[PDB]
């Protein structure tokens, strides 16, 4: 048994695996998430496909319940046995007690699976953050994220990986209330601010919705295609 | 150049648990007083970013109907020391069918605060405060990372400590009521904080022997702002 | 002690149980539901003791669905069903073996409807048509009378019907009521509850 | 008894260049049938077969862990397995549960892949093997096979000989017994081609 | 004791983490395979690198491993890392198959394999494994796949992939010369020799450099073939006429 | 022993005698069969007196915790549920166990019974007890879901007078809680010897 | 075979006051049909403040009194206080039934004052029930000594009877007067009867004698 | 006590594990052996000095039979060949008491393998120092194989490992050809260890041991003398 | 410096610095004195604050009826012994159902604590218990240090300062052994105003006395129960 202590305070109280872990979420590729009252929208940019192989196996949105999404940065690696372990968890809520999770109940999970995980032996800690989107009973949509320390933290909106503080600058100015008002008008707010990072043209985007009632939904590279083509023009028009 | 986890220093004290006191300089300050009304007990939330929800973090967070917390330092692994202060509390009430005095609940929170090793990793990077009312009338606790606990009469812990702690000498006496011990607090984090005060970067939390543990919400909590 | 039955068509499953939960010599609930759903398109019913109906059942539930979860995509029927009969076989030498007597019904796109028999000692079975309980003995017999391998869904309800007014002429338990499911293309589908008014 | 619980009965007998086995179709609790399909003859290779008779949860459970024992050992190695070989791979099998017996009794027959030649053996619950030149039996109905192939069988039989005695061995036998029945299947193999034959028999 | 451990599991300071990064430096020489698809059949053709002159050439195969009944791999990197990984993923496919009487889909294999190989990055104080591999396959819900995995633990499905020494020569160039869902297995086995003529730099393509072998679905049958030495030469020289007439037309 | 509990539109009524013996020796006549899990929530006691008293004390542990972490208090299905798993554990060790659950909830009222075997049902009406098969008798007469709330009083209470009277194992006096919205009230107790005097004549 | 139990006899008695409570016992320790010794009492004093009664198996009886002993001194040195009568009685209910699958043949009852100066008793049975009562017997003779206290204290089946309380004159010849019934047709009724007296200021004790057949 | 359980064999940033590439080299200064298989069975031949005249030769061997047809000689250090030589001895017999079969040749280089690679991967421990060669007579066809401390293995038709191994392979490779008998082969064994054995080569200073059908046996000093003579 | 790092290392010179640095730790802690008489066991303490308004750290804890203690080091360290000590001396009490003897008593904690000082990665226990108690032979001062190498001795004091403390017992140890209780206190009271700075002494709320007797129980007696005791002591000489 590898008994060891890997992560130690500082000289000046600081945890040096912890800060250099968050490092490696600031080079994944970025993910934005907002919220609406009816609807949700997230989706991730960078795509990079190599655009002549397999691209159903590269998703980086997936379902933890009917009601859970989730979205995430880092390391691919060390983010899909997070997923696993979430799910399992989320099942087994169910065999207890009866109704399904709700989103607060889960992003506690994965963060006391994370902070425990940087308090024990032998192990280095996770090199993922996320982004847990969900609607739960009663119909209240609300998003929340996850430090690789293990603080999960409620939102409006938020924008992760590599070029996020760009973003979540751009976010703060243009969140409005009436941003939220139409349902595919809180998608363009979502596709002018991917366009506002890494290069997303359309090509490199991949957006996917929840209308608090069904499965994720992605729409194929022709609204992304229809979207864009509308911001760009509601652009062309006023400048 | 590595030492071990466990290790003294040649002043003979140790390392990470000396390391562990510089930690909690850098989380919110948090200042709790005793009155022999009541307990008032408060924190602020250090608010980075306009699009982030206010009331999704929290400082203020009970034990049991009669005792309150306030943590600062480090968040995430406070959540540990929380649960295990909750159960504890309901071993105790199922066994003797009583309520646990605020003084025990505290030590056997100090005892887990000083067990890490190489065996069955590192010190706890937070720093708490306990008000609470048992039957010997209200009361105030404020352990340390080193394990060590002590009554207080008004702690002020957090990055603005010592230069709360300061201005706290000068305003308390015995003989407070908790109507101004509440309001004595406000002035105090009113002069450390960053951002100007108002019903959202603070909240506050009293116990009081009568009614159980009440937190503040922003209803009856701006009365008092436009009243400082 | 209680009743469910088995038929199985070209295109579809049909199943139906009682809805009795009794007790010492009253019963205790006169709606119950012996039917669990794990996927869309796959039933299943069980039969035993107290406990173990209840918790085995819902264990297979639990992993069913999550097999859907990690994967995107549904079991078969048949691998379902051969699933549960793996899980009862690890636990019968053991110091708590589950005491229950199942069937399970499903369709599958691929190789259509299948219907499953199972007992307490795990061993599988498919079946054209099955039951369990004490009316099984009465009961069997009127089926394979006027079994048809080509049987029409609406001629199949009234061979259930000729097949439980029987069981209220010649058995000495009560049973008054019956739910019905029925499993096809397009999923489960409830039919009505069919009874016999004891007033 | 717990053999008698659901019946059963598996019979192999050796020919010329060829060896045939056959078993009986009934899958039933103690006095009531619940099907005729119940398969009791599974594959192992190419020209080789194994039976198995007994408790039928014992049937089906050996017949999974014997397979996922065979899979592992025919990919480690390059090669099919001889028919001596499956013999001392299941009785380690059945072993290894010495105190928590499978109550089942196994009966292999296949040829030899290289020469072909065949080979016959059964084994009790605990995997005592008995290898033979003539014919196996196991079953509920045991003694009432014996007397069929003492009487009827010969030393050299060509493939068709073969499957008129192994099929009046088990149409008189298992007609005698009660808890086995409800149709036969046969199995003949050879080194040219295989031969799966069903017979009409009393579903009294 | 304390002193003496090398803490390969910890990041740097950069975010990134070494030790992987050097076992995916070691990745880059010792070994070349490649595989494609686009119909019905897929094909892995492994470059050997042992050729001496005195040597058995038995096993079936030397980078070729038969996982399941309708599956196989090829292998490339530490070759005793590899043959612990392989009877490894090989009795993972046997107790799915205990479990639910079914043969195991082609995917869901990588991922449960990238999941024994991702522990070693993440605790225990250990050295990783540094092995990437290749896997073909057929299965009843999407038909014939082609997948990649890399010591990091991370895996994904493709069309077009090597791992050579030359494996970046190589993808730029099959980027260059492709169909979509209709390069059937005989112009796919045509490029197959057109591409390990460039990256190997050995010339003239001797026919027992290369091993070659097909997945090809029968209808109970996914005949996994590895095909002889025979109609491999053959199949150089075809490359080797036309070329000359190509390039004189030029 | 006996208790019974039925749902009606007003909320939940449950009632139990009080008496508990020993062979043939009655130990006591005041023995609460309706222990208080919570301010929300109630168990019965049928078998085993202590061994209702630990596990029912051991959930009342249980989900205060619930509450502490999640902000809410927890539903009657998940109580019961949890109560069915704990139990469960020790199946054939020889507990003996026969409570039910009783609370409002957000689903409307809650009444679910409990076994030692593991049984875990939902239902309208319930008797538990060595008296219990008396109880149903007079219940099923008398239940309606539009009951009145004084209505519903006189039928729980003379339902039980009726299953003390035929039973040698049931008696002592009558207790009766009332589930509503906000919580449980204590009704009433009274005794048996003076509901024979009121019911006589 | 080896039978791991047995039954020692004893008789114990409770009743609660307005401010004392009353705890007596016998002073017989016998099994078979012989006497092992005619002087063993069962009063216990745990507090100054709490008495408790141990009847049934002596084996049992003398380990689970050192089990609660062991356990006032950890209340004490974690909490800075001592136990309550309340306190005690629901310890004692998780003690007796963690040996759930192997029991205390022990029949106990407490009695001693609570926080504002009353009378209190609580009553068990071998696997940690328990209530709280006005008055409790326990033992062999439990089900002789029982109905008279419910005439005399209970004031049960009476017409015309008045209801005064229990003064502690009243109190202490009725003890006296319900032992002397018992030793007469009970075999295992002792010889001296140890009566403990908890009232505000301390623990009386009183012994009386018996017959001695 | 406990152990480490930590690897102590890493990958250096050239990609290279370092501790493997010296254990060679201490295979690389070892006695020179040499291995033909020539179309009946195999030849493994050693060569063996004693450091003065006081030891007793004919006290320990170096060629050693691991079951009725299978032997297995090495080049390398001592002790650590006395350690998997008693474990190849042990895993002979748990295939044997499973399968009722003699062990193959094929699967038992799968297994002595798989000790050496579990052994240079886990906790505290240093590889071994030898490799190892391994013939038999499964099935007619004859087999040779030689693993190293890495934990891969081959399938030869000639090699030799030791000291000058570089110059006996060459000297093989204008040799060996396909048809040989087995006493040709042993006149050509021993003709490739007189490249790198001292002045004079007795019947003690070698130790030659052969495969047939009729299995592995070792021979014995007085018709090693014969084949020594009439040699060169 | 690389011999000081670890428990395990010995110095060239042959001492393990790693126990002497803990020598160190007990040093920090504020001082407090033992002694006993023919028939009495008196240990008094000197608390510590660290504001005004704080209280006072308290030292002498309550062991058994019969034995107390009182710490100085780290305070952790102080209650994983004390847990210890209450557990061996109630079990003997369970078992023998005696008392358990004080010599008999320390010879389990120098057994406990010289464990960590020999194996790897454990440090030592930094706590300075000075023990009073009552065996059948009377009294007895007992004190251990983290060496786990433990003293019987009749008057010693320990903590931040007590080499002054030191001095005045041993001009005075004469007397001890005849003196009743009520100067045998303000014997001990005369060694903590010297172990002072020349301003503040002993203002009833940073002091804490215990006795064990022999009619008497272990007593604590704190802040205002002390002021019985506290007064009668002249000015400090100046």
């Amino acid at each position: 048994s590898y008994d060891r202590a890997i992560t130690v305070f500082s000289p000046d109280g600081h945890l040096f695996q912890v800060e250099y872990a968050q490092e490696a979420v600031k080079k994944g590729s970025t993910a934005v998430g907002v919220r609406g009252r009816d609807i949700v929208v997230l989706g991730v940019e960078k795509k990079s496909v190599a655009k002549l192989q397999d691209e159903r196996t590269v998703r980086k949105i997936c379902a933890l319940d009917d009601n859970v999404c989730m979205a995430f940065a880092g390391l691919t690696a060390d983010a899909r046995i997070v997923i696993n372990r979430a799910r399992v968890e989320c099942q087994s809520h169910r065999l207890t007690v009866e109704d399904p999770v709700t989103v607060e109940y889960i992003t506690r999970y994965i963060a006391s699976l994370k902070q425990r995980y940087t308090q024990s032996n032998g192990r280095r800690p996770f090199g993922i953050s996320a982004l847990i989107v969900g609607f739960d009973f009663d119909g209240t949509p609300r998003l929340y994220q996850t430090d690789p320390s293990g603080t999960y933290h409620a939102w409006k909106a938020n924008a992760i990986g590599r070029g996020a503080k760009s973003v979540r600058e751009f976010l703060e100015k243009n969140y409005t209330d009436e941003a939220i008002e139409t349902d595919d008008l809180t998608i363009k707010l979502v596709i002018k601010a991917l366009l506002e990072v890494v290069q997303s043209g359309g090509k490199n985007i991949e957006l996917a919705v929840m209308r608090r009632d069904q499965s994720l939904k992605i729409l194929n590279p022709e609204e992304i295609e229809k979207y864009v083509a509308e911001i760009e023009k509601e652009k062309e028009e006023n400048e | 150049y590595d030492r071990g986890v466990n290790t003294f220093s040649p002043e003979g004290r140790l390392f990470q648990v000396e390391y562990a006191i510089e930690a909690i300089k850098l989380g919110s300050t948090a200042i709790g007083i005793q009155t022999s009304e009541g307990v008032c007990l408060a924190v602020e939330k250090r608010i980075t970013s306009p699009l982030m929800e206010p009331s999704s973090i929290e400082k203020i967070v009970e034990i049991d109907a009669h005792i309150g917390c306030a943590m600062s330092g480090l968040i995430a692994d406070a959540k540990t020391l929380i649960d295990k202060a909750r159960v504890e509390t309901q071993n105790h009430w199922f066994t003797y069918n009583e309520t646990m005095t605020v003084e025990s609940v505290t030590q056997a929170v100090s005892n887990l605060a000083l067990q890490f090793g190489e065996e069955d990793s590192r010190p706890f990077g937070v720093a708490l405060l306990f008000g609470g009312v048992d039957e010997k009338g209200p009361q105030l606790f404020h352990m340390d990372p080193s394990g060590t606990f002590v009554q207080c009469d008004a702690r002020a812990i957090g990055s603005a400590s010592e230069g709360a702690q300061s201005s706290l000498q000068e305003v308390y006496h015995k003989s407070m009521t908790l109507k101004e011990a509440i309001k004595s607090s406000l002035i105090i984090l009113k002069q450390v904080m960053e951002e100007k005060l108002n019903a959202t970067n603070i909240e506050l939390a009293t116990v009081q022997p009568g009614q159980n543990f009440h937190m503040f919400t922003k209803e009856e909590l701006e009365e008092v702002i436009k009243d400082i | 002690m209680e009743y469910l039955i088995g038929i199985q068509g070209p295109d579809y499953v049909l199943v139906a149980s009682d809805r009795v939960a009794a007790s010492n010599i009253v019963q205790m609930k006169d709606d119950h539901d012996k039917m669990f759903k794990m996927s869309e398109k796959i039933l299943l019913l069980c039969v035993g003791e107290a406990g173990d109906t209840v918790q085995f059942a819902e264990y297979i539930q639990k992993n069913v669905q999550l097999y859907k979860m990690r994967n995107g995509y549904e079991l078969s029927p048949t691998a379902a069903a051969n699933f549960t009969r793996r899980n009862l076989a690890d636990c019968l030498r053991s110091r708590t073996p589950y005491h229950v007597n199942l069937l399970l019904a499903g369709y599958d796109e691929h190789e259509g409807p299948a219907l499953y028999y199972m007992d307490y000692l795990a061993a599988l079975a498919k079946a054209p048509f099955a039951a369990h309980g004490y009316g099984a003995f009465l009961t069997l017999s009127i089926l394979d009378r006027y079994y048809t391998p080509t049987i029409s869904r609406e001629r199949a309800v009234e061979l259930l019907r000729k097949c439980l007014e029987e069981l209220q002429k010649r058995f000495i338990l009560n049973l008054p009521t019956f739910s019905v499911r029925i499993i096809d293309k397009n999923g489960i589908h409830d039919l009505d509850n069919i009874s016999f008014p004891k007033q | 008894s717990i053999m008698s619980y659901n019946g059963g009965a598996v019979m192999a007998m050796k020919g010329k260049n060829c060896v045939a086995i056959a078993a009986d179709r009934r899958f039933g609790i103690q006095a009531q049938m619940v099907t005729t399909d119940f398969q009791k003859i599974f594959p192992m290779g190419d020209r080789l077969y194994i039976g198995l008779a007994g408790l039928a949860t014992d049937v089906q459970t050996v017949a999974q862990r014997l397979k996922f024992r065979l899979n592992l050992y025919e990919l480690k190695e390059g090669r099919q397995i001889k028919p001596y070989t499956l013999m001392s791979m299941v009785a380690n099998l059945l072993y290894e549960k010495r105190f928590g017996p499978y109550y089942t009794e196994p009966v292999i027959a296949g040829l030899d892949p290289k020469t072909f030649k065949p080979f016959i053996c059964s084994l009790d619950l605990i995997g005592c093997p008995m290898v033979t030149d003539d014919f196996v039996v196991s079953g509920t109905c045991a003694e009432q096979m014996y007397g069929m192939c003492e009487s009827l069988w010969e030393p050299n039989m060509d493939p068709d000989h073969l499957f008129e005695t192994i099929s009046q061995a088990m149409l008189n036998a298992v007609d005698r017994d009660a808890v086995s029945g409800m149709g036969v299947i046969v199995h003949i193999i050879e080194k040219d081609k295989i031969t799966t034959r069903t017979l009409k028999a009393r579903m009294d | 004791s304390r002193r003496y451990d090398s803490r390969t599991t910890i990041f740097s300071p950069e975010g990134r983490l070494y030790q992987v990064e050097y076992a995916m430096e070691a990745i880059g020489h010792a070994g070349t395979c490649l595989g494609i698809l686009a119909n019905d059949g897929v094909l892995l053709a492994a470059e050997r690198r042992n050729i001496h002159k005195l040597l058995d050439e038995v096993f079936f195969s030397e980078k070729i491993y038969k996982l399941n009944e309708d599956m196989a791999c090829s292998v490339a990197g530490i070759t005793s890392d590899a043959n612990v990984l392989t009877n490894e993923l090989r009795l993972i496919a046997q107790r799915y198959l205990l479990q639910y009487q079914e043969p195991i889909p082609c995917e869901q294999l990588v991922t449960a394999l990238c999941d024994i190989k991702q522990a070693y990055t993440q605790f225990g104080g250990k050295r990783p494994f540094g092995v990437s591999l290749l896997y073909i396959g057929w299965d009843k819900h999407y038909g014939f796949q082609l997948y990649q995995s890399d010591p990091s633990g991370n895996y994904g499905g493709w069309k077009a992939t090597c791992i050579g020494n030359n494996s970046a020569a190589a993808v730029s160039m099959l980027k260059q010369d492709y169909k979509e869902g209709e390069m059937t297995l005989k112009s796919a086995l045509a490029l197959a020799i057109k591409v390990l003529n460039k990256t190997m730099d050995v010339s003239k393509l001797s026919a027992e450099k290369v091993e070659i072998a097909t997945l090809t679905r029968e209808n109970g049958k996914t005949v996994i073939r590895v095909l002889k030495q025979k109609e491999v030469e053959q199949l150089i020289k075809k490359h080797e006429e036309e070329e000359a007439k190509a390039e004189r037309e030029k | 022993t006996t208790t019974l509990a039925f749902k009606f539109r007003h909320g939940v009524i449950v009632a139990a005698d009080s008496r508990a013996t020993a062979g043939a020796y009655i130990a006591s006549q005041t023995v609460k069969k309706v222990i208080e899990i919570n301010p929300y929530l109630l168990g019965t006691m049928a078998g085993g007196a202590a061994d209702c008293s630990f596990w029912e004390r051991l959930l009342a542990r249980q989900c205060r915790i619930y509450e502490l972490r999640n902000k809410e208090r927890i539903s009657v299905a998940a109580a019961s549920k949890l109560l069915a798993n704990m139990v469960y554990q020790y199946k054939g060790m020889g507990l003996s166990m026969g409570t039910m659950i009783c609370g409002w909830d957000k689903r409307g009222p809650g009444l679910y019974y409990v076994d030692s075997e593991g049984n875990r049902i939902s239902g309208a009406t319930f008797s538990v007890g060595s008296g219990s098969v008396y109880a149903y008798g007079v219940m099923d007469r008398g239940y309606s879901y539009d009951l009145e709330v004084e209505q519903a009083y006189d039928l729980a209470r003379r339902a039980i007078y009726q299953a003390t009277y035929r039973d040698a194992y049931s008696g002592g006096a009558v207790n009766l809680y009332h589930v509503r919205e906000d919580g449980w009230i204590r009704v009433s107790s009274d005794n048996v010897a003076d509901l024979h005097e009121k019911y006589s004549g | 075979r080896f039978s791991p139990y047995v039954f020692n006899g004893g008789t114990i008695l409770a009743i609660a006051g307005e401010d004392f409570a009353i705890v007596a016992s016998d002073t017989r320790l016998s099994e078979g049909f012989s006497i092992h010794t005619r002087d063993s009492p069962k009063c216990y004093k745990l507090t100054d403040k709490t008495v408790i009664g141990c009847s049934g198996f002596h084996g049992d009886c003398l380990t689970l009194t050192k089990i609660i002993e062991a356990r006032l001194k950890m209340y004490k040195h974690s909490n800075n206080k001592a136990m309550t009568t309340g306190a005690i009685a629901a310890m004692l209910s998780t003690i007796l039934y963690s040996r759930r699958f192997f029991p205390y043949y022990v029949y106990n009852i407490i009695g001693g004052l609570d926080e504002e100066g009353k009378g209190a008793v609580y009553s068990f049975d071998p696997v940690g029930s328990y209530q709280r009562d006005s008055f409790k017997a326990g033992g062999s003779a439990s089900a002789m000594l029982q109905p008279l206290l419910d005439n005399q204290v209970g004031f049960k089946n009476m017409q015309n009877v008045e209801h005064v309380p229990l003064s502690l004159d009243r109190a202490m010849r009725l003890v006296k007067d319900v032992f002397i019934s018992a030793a007469e047709r009970d075999v295992y009724t002792g010889d001296a009867l140890r009566i403990c007296i908890v009232t505000k200021e301390g623990i009386r004790e009183e012994t009386v004698s018996l017959r001695k057949d | 006590e406990r152990g480490y359980s930590f690897s102590l064999t890493t990958f250096s940033p050239s990609g290279k594990l370092v501790q493997i590439e010296y254990a060679l080299a201490a295979v690389a200064g070892g006695a020179p052996s040499v291995g033909i298989k020539a179309a009946n069975g195999v030849v493994l031949a050693t060569e063996k000095k004693q450091k003065s005249i006081l030891y007793d030769e004919r006290s320990v061997h170096k060629v050693e039979p691991i079951t009725k047809h299978i032997g297995l000689v090495y080049s390398g250090m001592g002790p650590d060949y006395r350690v998997l030589v008693h474990r190849a001895r042990k895993l002979a017999q748990q295939y044997y008491l499973v399968y009722q079969e003699p062990i193959p040749t094929a699967q038992l280089v799968q297994r002595v393998a798989s000790v050496m690679q579990e052994y240079t991967q886990s906790g505290g421990v240093r590889p071994f120092g030898v490799s190892l060669l391994i013939c038999g007579w499964n099935e007619g066809r004859p087999y040779l194989f030689q693993s190293d401390p890495s934990g891969a293995y081959f399938a030869w038709k000639a090699t030799a490992m030791g000291k000058n191994y570089v110059n006996g392979k060459t000297f093989l490779e204008k040799r060996y050809n396909e048809d040989l008998e087995l006493e040709d082969a042993i006149h050509t064994a021993i003709l490739t260890l007189k490249e790198s054995f001292e002045g004079q080569m007795t019947e003690d200073n070698i130790e030659v041991g052969i495969c047939n059908e009729a299995g592995f046996r070792r021979l014995t000093p007085t018709e090693v003398k014969d084949y020594l003579a009439a040699i060169a | 410096n690389q011999y000081d790092n670890d428990v395990t290392v010995w110095s060239p010179q042959g001492r393990i610095h790693q126990i002497e640095y803990a020598m160190e730790a007990v040093k920090q802690g504020s001082a407090t004195v033992g002694l006993k008489s023919k028939t009495h066991a008196v240990l008094v303490a000197l608390k510590r604050a660290q504001s005004e308004l704080a209280a006072h750290q308290k030292k002498i804890l309550h062991v058994d009826n019969h034995i107390g203690i009182s710490i100085a080091g780290l305070t952790a360290d102080a209650r994983l012994l004390c847990n210890f000590m209450r557990q061996e001396c109630l079990d003997s009490r369970f078992v023998f159902d005696r008392p358990l003897p004080v010599s008999r008593l320390v010879s389990l904690i120098g057994s406990k604590t010289q464990i960590p000082t020999q194996r790897y990665g454990r440090r030592p226990y930094g706590v300075g218990l000075l023990i009073a108690g009552y065996d059948d032979m009377g009294p007895h001062i007992f004190q251990t240090c983290p060496s786990a190498n433990y003293f019987d001795c009749r008057a010693m004091s320990i903590g931040a300062r007590s080499q002054s403390a030191r001095t005045y017992l041993e001009r005075h140890m004469s007397e001890f052994m005849e003196c009743n209780l009520n100067e045998l206190v303000k014997h001990g009271l005369r060694a903590l105003r010297e172990t002072l700075p020349a301003e503040q002494d002993l203002t009833t709320k940073n002091v804490s006395i215990g006795i064990v007797g022999k009619d008497l129980e272990f007593t604590i007696y704190d802040d205002d129960d002390v002021s019985p005791f506290l007064e009668g002591l002249e000015e400090r000489p100046q």
